[PDB]
RNA sequence: ACCCGGUGAAAUUGAACUGGCCGUGAAGAUGCGGCCUACCCGUGGCAGGACGAAAAGACCCCGUGGAGCUUUACUGCAGCC
RNA sequence: GGAUGACCCCAGGCGGUAGGGGAGCGUUCCCGAUGCCGAUGAAGGCCGACCCGCGAGGGCGGCUGGAGGUAAGGGAAGUGC
RNA sequence: GCUGGGGCUAGGAGUGAAAAGCUAACCGAGCCCGGAGAUAGCUGGUUCUCCCCGAAAUGACUUUAGGGUCAGCCUCAGGCG
RNA sequence: CUGUUGGGAAGCAGCGCCAGAGAGGGUGAAAGCCCCGUAGGCGAAAGGUGGGGGGAUAGGUGAGGGUACCCGAGUACCCCGUGGUUCGUGGAGCCAUGGGGGAAUCUGGGCGGACCACCGCCUAAGGCUAAGUACUCCGGGUGACCGAUAGCGCACCAGUACCGUGAGGGAAAGGUGAAAAGAACCCCGGGAGGGGAGUGAAAUAGAGCCUGAAACCGUGGGCUUACAAGCAGUCACGGCCCCGAGGGGUUGUGGCGUGCCUAUUGAAGCAUGAGCCGGCGACUCACGGUCGUGGGCGAGCUUAAGCCGUUGAGGCGGAGGCGUAGGGAAACCGAGUCCGAACAGGGCGCAGCGGCCGCAAAGUCCGCGGCCGUGGACCCGAAACCGGGC
RNA sequence: GGGGGGAACCUGGGGAACUGAAACAUCUCAGUACCCAGAGGAGAGGAAAGAGAAAUCGACUCCCUGAGUAGCGGCGAGCGA
RNA sequence: AGAUGGUAAGGGCCCACGGUGGAUGCCUCGGCACCCGAGCCGAUGAAGGACGUGGCUACCUGCGAUAAGCCAGGGGG
């Protein structure tokens, strides 16, 4: 119930964003950084980036404003700790399966 | 370590559905020849232990 | 196993921090146990000496004070810029320091 | 909603009682223990659930009753649990011991006995026993009692 | 022992600005009442008091505390039959 | 009264040992924190006749000190002599 | 008789011209370490603040009597009214 | 990289850049980019390991029929004495065996709680056997672990000094500064010590070194005190001194006034404890229970060990537990049941709110708090008892 | 080939008492403390003359659970498959 | 006749500065806990020691009359 409510809380604030895939991010921080900017993440707000894509996680993991997770790892402290929630659809799929 | 059930209590007493404690009337183990029939008969029933005493016995029976 | 020294006697170093920031000089000495280098004419101090056979007339001498090695940067002999050092393997294949700005050996 | 906002509801986290910490607390000095005697001592009294100051206890003066069992212990015999018709309300078609275990009605390792509280429902109910009134309600409602053995 | 030079402890010590009487007070008061007496601070001396110091009374009792000892206390063991 | 613990008004209670209960203060540590305060001076110390608080305390100022400290809200205890 | 040197006998054990003497400055059972944080119904001590309430020193029973169990008496929460 | 303040930049400011690396530690203060690192990678001639891969070797493998040769001996078995098991002599079997007696070879033997029968289970008196398990002298990683009275007894040359014949006991004791630049030389002094000079951002950072509290000792100043009666204060007024219709310090006179803690019926008590100061110093934790409480789900609630994942990420796991029915010594019956001849009497039991929806709830899980049980269980203290040694 | 050492761990051979039972003897503490032997990186155990009711299971070891159940017990304290 | 002030041997309170002392804060070479890793040595004389050993050497470390070290492989610069 908690997992769900936390996501719900961000959803209700508009702070939850689902994404189809990640453009050019192939493991480089500058690559993620580009994409991120382009997606409205200027790094002025902390992001819990959740995706099963290892290449996208490495690329984002060193950013001070980004916390990264595999979808199996999603948990409420991390959601609540960060200002903005960003998910793969595939990530979002498992979370739906998890809160079922 | 877990509490142990007190075996003298388990052997003398029963906790009823609503948690009263029930035991056999004392006093007809012996010396009964001169006891009336009203006496022997009445001592043949169960009685309900006085609240504070039952309450203590109940705590010795943690898993009934 | 050995202290890592990025600088040596007597390549030419920039002193990048402290009172003498900006100075350039040869490394007269490297003291690895103390993690320190002596740079020529950098960090001068006035030491008192007793009137002694070694120093009659007594008074004072100037000594070079050691610098924490991290304050010091080798200057590349090719480009003349202060640099971080990289390692490059030769064909030998001995390894050597090379400037990190251009690719020049530092010896 | 953020980490600074996470709060337990009022009363969810009460402070502990600390004794032996000064006069203002009103639990200083004796630490609410009163003065002297066994109960104030470290280690305290005997099991106040039982012991009564040396006189024979309330418990030990009451008669033992019934079969207390002997080595080598409990005699293995089949065990029955009753579930009433009313608990069968929720099912359609067939009920068997196994389904009833799953519903969290029948405990494992007990036999099924159907009992009479409630109404019968035209179901095929398979069990190890039925009460007189269960059989009656069940036959009458056009359900089908099936004995197992 | 005393005085002067040298060196320099101790137990004890709630703090003290620490008198007498007659009373009072947990029943023997420098510390309370009323009176009496009394300028400040020492040195050598005396031992009546500070229920002076030392030692959580050794007597006495209490503890379902200990220990040594005894016996036709109880129960056991060695040993002996 | 107003709607709700905003605060105003009227009335009444408020000696206290064992002890029950309530509300708080402060100490170490964790999340808050890749943050924030900090050599134009951390903690700590010494002053203060000032400010807030019933109080435990908390501020502010001066001097010392010379490198750390750590909010609102929560969490946990080797927490107050 | 006294005495040097070299030896032997010890803990419920030695040794004792006998005092329960002596067995490394306290022996009616040596010392060390361990069980061990023995047990202590006894004595002592028990540390910040404010606020409300507020006892008992009785009865019964008790190898009990300065200790307990229950009850009486205090306090909190819920209900009744 | 530059500028700036500064003894020092890593602070502040300007303009950049890396990131599979923004873990962390250093560098004169506070640094992703200066140093050491970190992510990601790479590496053994020699010794060790090698539970993985490969190979070899030892070793392994039939069916009727007949025969009735073999199938673990002071053994089974029975009795006596004991131990082990939950079993304390119990109806006491089983496993083991100190004593006595003492077999059989499958038509043999042991077992299923005395014994007997029946029905089954298993093959004693020879041996070995990885792994899953325990531990931590050793190496490493990590802490809502300590931070020099703490943390190991020991941060330091400590099982040391010292104590003890011995076994054995067993301490204290960390910090100049960024850098020794650790104060040349002069002056007083035998020296120690100091005063200058000098170094340093700072020297009441000068080595008897960061900070430098308190008790304690002193110098200097303000007020006060030699006719006064005292738990040492307090209230009032006045004098003097200080900072500037107010405060502060001081205290002459007048009023009032029996220390603190402890224990007690009752203490200032001539009853306990305390010389003073600083530091250490006593109601906790686990597991169970009981109530209360904050939530989740609710005829249901919940998982344990483990497994997968993570590397401060969670999930899976339903075995099991509590609840859903009670009554009865039990057989047993069951919204009843027990006593009883009883269709008697009795004991103990059984029976939400609103508009199918929502709300509440049995119950149960988790958190929190009070108290209880088991543990040393609030801390400190015996005299003693026992083991092994000296 | 042995001998001797090794912090815990392990098996085997021996094996207390305080304490608890609010006294105490059976009982408890506890097969613990401790002594001894032996191993080893583990040790032990291990391939049914088993379990025990299922017409079943299938060496041993270790964890969870079964379960504070069954029982044991001056049927006390407690002990506990 | 009356009445009132300056005495301080010394003492008391307050303020300033020191001395003594080593609290407090900060610090950490060390400790602690858990987890992982790893786990026997010895007659080829162990564990653990004694005495030695430096040009000058009290101690510690290291080492053994070949004595702060000898030979060789690897690493490193
Ligand atoms: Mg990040
Ligand atoms: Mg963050
Ligand atoms: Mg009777
Ligand atoms: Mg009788
Ligand atoms: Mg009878
Ligand atoms: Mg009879
Ligand atoms: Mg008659
Ligand atoms: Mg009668
Ligand atoms: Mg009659
Ligand atoms: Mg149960
Ligand atoms: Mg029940
Ligand atoms: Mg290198
Ligand atoms: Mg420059
Ligand atoms: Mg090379
Ligand atoms: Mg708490
Ligand atoms: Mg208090
Ligand atoms: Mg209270
Ligand atoms: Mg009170
Ligand atoms: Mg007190
Ligand atoms: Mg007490
Ligand atoms: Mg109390
Ligand atoms: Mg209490
Ligand atoms: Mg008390
Ligand atoms: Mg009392
Ligand atoms: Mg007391
Ligand atoms: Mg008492
Ligand atoms: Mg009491
Ligand atoms: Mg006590
Ligand atoms: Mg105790
Ligand atoms: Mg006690
Ligand atoms: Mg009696
Ligand atoms: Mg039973
Ligand atoms: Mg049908
Ligand atoms: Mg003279
Ligand atoms: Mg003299
Ligand atoms: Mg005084
Ligand atoms: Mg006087
Ligand atoms: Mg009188
Ligand atoms: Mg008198
Ligand atoms: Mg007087
Ligand atoms: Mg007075
Ligand atoms: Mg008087
Ligand atoms: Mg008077
Ligand atoms: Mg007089
Ligand atoms: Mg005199
Ligand atoms: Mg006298
Ligand atoms: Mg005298
Ligand atoms: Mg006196
Ligand atoms: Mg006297
Ligand atoms: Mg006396
Ligand atoms: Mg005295
Ligand atoms: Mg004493
Ligand atoms: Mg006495
Ligand atoms: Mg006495
Ligand atoms: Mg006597
Ligand atoms: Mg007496
Ligand atoms: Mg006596
Ligand atoms: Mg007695
Ligand atoms: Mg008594
Ligand atoms: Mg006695
Ligand atoms: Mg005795
Ligand atoms: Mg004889
Ligand atoms: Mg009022
Ligand atoms: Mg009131
Ligand atoms: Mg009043
Ligand atoms: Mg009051
Ligand atoms: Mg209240
Ligand atoms: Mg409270
Ligand atoms: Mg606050
Ligand atoms: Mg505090
Ligand atoms: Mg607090
Ligand atoms: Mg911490
Ligand atoms: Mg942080
Ligand atoms: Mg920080
Ligand atoms: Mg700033
Ligand atoms: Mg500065
Ligand atoms: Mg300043
Ligand atoms: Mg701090
Ligand atoms: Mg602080
Ligand atoms: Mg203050
Ligand atoms: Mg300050
Ligand atoms: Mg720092
Ligand atoms: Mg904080
Ligand atoms: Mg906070
Ligand atoms: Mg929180
Ligand atoms: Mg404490
Ligand atoms: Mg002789
Ligand atoms: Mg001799
Ligand atoms: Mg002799
Ligand atoms: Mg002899
Ligand atoms: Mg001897
Ligand atoms: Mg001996
Ligand atoms: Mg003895
Ligand atoms: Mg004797
Ligand atoms: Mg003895
Ligand atoms: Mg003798
Ligand atoms: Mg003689
Ligand atoms: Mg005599
Ligand atoms: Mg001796
Ligand atoms: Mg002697
Ligand atoms: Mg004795
Ligand atoms: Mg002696
Ligand atoms: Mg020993
Ligand atoms: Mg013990
Ligand atoms: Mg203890
Ligand atoms: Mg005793
Ligand atoms: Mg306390
Ligand atoms: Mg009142
Ligand atoms: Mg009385
Ligand atoms: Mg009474
Ligand atoms: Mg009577
Ligand atoms: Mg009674
Ligand atoms: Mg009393
Ligand atoms: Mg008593
Ligand atoms: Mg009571
Ligand atoms: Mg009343
Ligand atoms: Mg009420
Ligand atoms: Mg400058
Ligand atoms: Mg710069
Ligand atoms: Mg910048
Ligand atoms: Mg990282
Ligand atoms: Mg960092
Ligand atoms: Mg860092
Ligand atoms: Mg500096
Ligand atoms: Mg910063
Ligand atoms: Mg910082
Ligand atoms: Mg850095
Ligand atoms: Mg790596
Ligand atoms: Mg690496
Ligand atoms: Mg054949
Ligand atoms: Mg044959
Ligand atoms: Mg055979
Ligand atoms: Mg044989
Ligand atoms: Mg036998
Ligand atoms: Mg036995
Ligand atoms: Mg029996
Ligand atoms: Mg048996
Ligand atoms: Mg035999
Ligand atoms: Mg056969
Ligand atoms: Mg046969
Ligand atoms: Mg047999
Ligand atoms: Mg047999
Ligand atoms: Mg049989
Ligand atoms: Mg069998
Ligand atoms: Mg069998
Ligand atoms: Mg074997
Ligand atoms: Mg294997
Ligand atoms: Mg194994
Ligand atoms: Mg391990
Ligand atoms: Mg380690
Ligand atoms: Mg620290
Ligand atoms: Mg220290
Ligand atoms: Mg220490
Ligand atoms: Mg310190
Ligand atoms: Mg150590
Ligand atoms: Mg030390
Ligand atoms: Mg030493
Ligand atoms: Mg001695
Ligand atoms: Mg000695
Ligand atoms: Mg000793
Ligand atoms: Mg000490
Ligand atoms: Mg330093
Ligand atoms: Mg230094
Ligand atoms: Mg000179
Ligand atoms: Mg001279
Ligand atoms: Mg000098
Ligand atoms: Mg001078
Ligand atoms: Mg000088
Ligand atoms: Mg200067
Ligand atoms: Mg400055
Ligand atoms: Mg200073
Ligand atoms: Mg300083
Ligand atoms: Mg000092
Ligand atoms: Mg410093
Ligand atoms: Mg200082
Ligand atoms: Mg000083
Ligand atoms: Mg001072
Ligand atoms: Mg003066
Ligand atoms: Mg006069
Ligand atoms: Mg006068
Ligand atoms: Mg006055
Ligand atoms: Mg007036
Ligand atoms: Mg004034
Ligand atoms: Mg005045
Ligand atoms: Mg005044
Ligand atoms: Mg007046
Ligand atoms: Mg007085
Ligand atoms: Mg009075
Ligand atoms: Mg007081
Ligand atoms: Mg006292
Ligand atoms: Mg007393
Ligand atoms: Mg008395
Ligand atoms: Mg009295
Ligand atoms: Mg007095
Ligand atoms: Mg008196
Ligand atoms: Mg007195
Ligand atoms: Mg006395
Ligand atoms: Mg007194
Ligand atoms: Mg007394
Ligand atoms: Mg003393
Ligand atoms: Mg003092
Ligand atoms: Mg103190
Ligand atoms: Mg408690
Ligand atoms: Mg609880
Ligand atoms: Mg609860
Ligand atoms: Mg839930
Ligand atoms: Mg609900
Ligand atoms: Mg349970
Ligand atoms: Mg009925
Ligand atoms: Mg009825
Ligand atoms: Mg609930
Ligand atoms: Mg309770
Ligand atoms: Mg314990
Ligand atoms: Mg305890
Ligand atoms: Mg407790
Ligand atoms: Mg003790
Ligand atoms: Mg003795
Ligand atoms: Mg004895
Ligand atoms: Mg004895
Ligand atoms: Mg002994
Ligand atoms: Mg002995
Ligand atoms: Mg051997
Ligand atoms: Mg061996
Ligand atoms: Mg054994
Ligand atoms: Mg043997
Ligand atoms: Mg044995
Ligand atoms: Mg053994
Ligand atoms: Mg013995
Ligand atoms: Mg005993
Ligand atoms: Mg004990
Ligand atoms: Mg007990
Ligand atoms: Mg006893
Ligand atoms: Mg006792
Ligand atoms: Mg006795
Ligand atoms: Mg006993
Ligand atoms: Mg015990
Ligand atoms: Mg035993
Ligand atoms: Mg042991
Ligand atoms: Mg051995
Ligand atoms: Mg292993
Ligand atoms: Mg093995
Ligand atoms: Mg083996
Ligand atoms: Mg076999
Ligand atoms: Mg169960
Ligand atoms: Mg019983
Ligand atoms: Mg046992
Ligand atoms: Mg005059
Ligand atoms: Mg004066
Ligand atoms: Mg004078
Ligand atoms: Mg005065
Ligand atoms: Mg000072
Ligand atoms: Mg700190
Ligand atoms: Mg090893
Ligand atoms: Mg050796
Ligand atoms: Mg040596
Ligand atoms: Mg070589
Ligand atoms: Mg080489
Ligand atoms: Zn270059």
């Amino acid at each position: 119930k908690g997992l769900a409510m936390a996501v719900a809380d961000r959803a209700r604030e508009g702070k939850l964003l689902l994404v189809e895939a990640f453009a050019g991010v192939n493991g480089k921080t500058k690559e993620f950084l580009a994409w991120a900017k382009e997606a409205g993440l200027d790094g002025s707000e902390s992001v819990l980036l959740v995706t099963g894509n290892e290449l996208v996680r490495r690329a984002a993991r060193n950013l001070p404003w980004v916390v990264t997770l595999a979808p199996e790892g999603l948990n409420v402290y991390d959601i609540v700790r960060t200002e903005r929630l960003v998910m793969d659809l595939d990530a979002w799929e498992v979370f739906q399966n998890r809160i079922g | 370590p877990k509490m142990k059930t007190h075996k003298g209590a388990k052997k003398r007493v029963k906790i009823t559905a609503s948690g009263k404690v029930v035991a056999m009337k004392t006093g007809k183990r012996h010396l009964n020849w001169q006891k009336s029939g009203k006496e022997i008969r009445q001592k043949g029933r169960k009685f309900v232990l006085a609240k504070p005493e039952a309450e203590r016995i109940k705590l010795l029976l943690p898993y009934e | 196993m050995r202290v890592k020294m990025h600088v040596k006697k007597g390549d030419t170093v920039l002193v990048a921090s402290g009172k003498y920031k900006g100075r350039v000089g040869k490394v007269k000495e490297v003291l690895p146990k103390k993690y320190a280098v002596i740079v020529e004419g950098v960090n001068i101090v006035k030491k008192a000496v007793r009137v002694s056979p070694k120093y009659p007339q007594g008074g004072f001498i100037e000594k070079e004070a050691p610098l924490h090695a991290s304050k010091v940067r080798p200057i590349c002999p090719a480009c003349g810029k202060p640099t971080r050092v990289r390692k490059k393997f030769l064909e030998n294949g001995k390894k050597i320091r090379v400037c990190a700005k251009c690719g020049g050996a530092l010896d | 909603m953020k980490l600074s906002d996470l709060r337990p509801n009022p009363g969810a986290n009460k402070r502990r009682k600390r004794v032996g910490r000064g006069p203002g607390s009103g639990h200083g000095k004796t630490a609410t223990r009163g003065h002297k005697g066994q109960k104030s001592r470290s280690g305290g009294l005997k099991d106040p659930r039982r012991f009564e100051g040396g006189r024979s206890t309330t418990l030990m003066r009451l008669p033992k009753r019934g079969m207390q069992g002997q080595v080598p212990g409990e005699i293995k015999r089949p065990r029955y649990q009753g579930v009433n018709l009313k608990d069968l309300a929720r099912f359609e078609g067939e009920v068997t011991p196994e389904l009833l275990v799953r519903a969290g009605l029948l405990k494992k390792g007990y036999r099924l006995k159907i009992l009479g509280e409630g109404e019968a429902k035209p179901l095929k109910v398979v069990a190890h026993a039925f009460s007189k009134s269960a059989l009656e309600k069940l036959k009458a409602a056009g359900g089908e009692p099936v004995l197992l053995e």
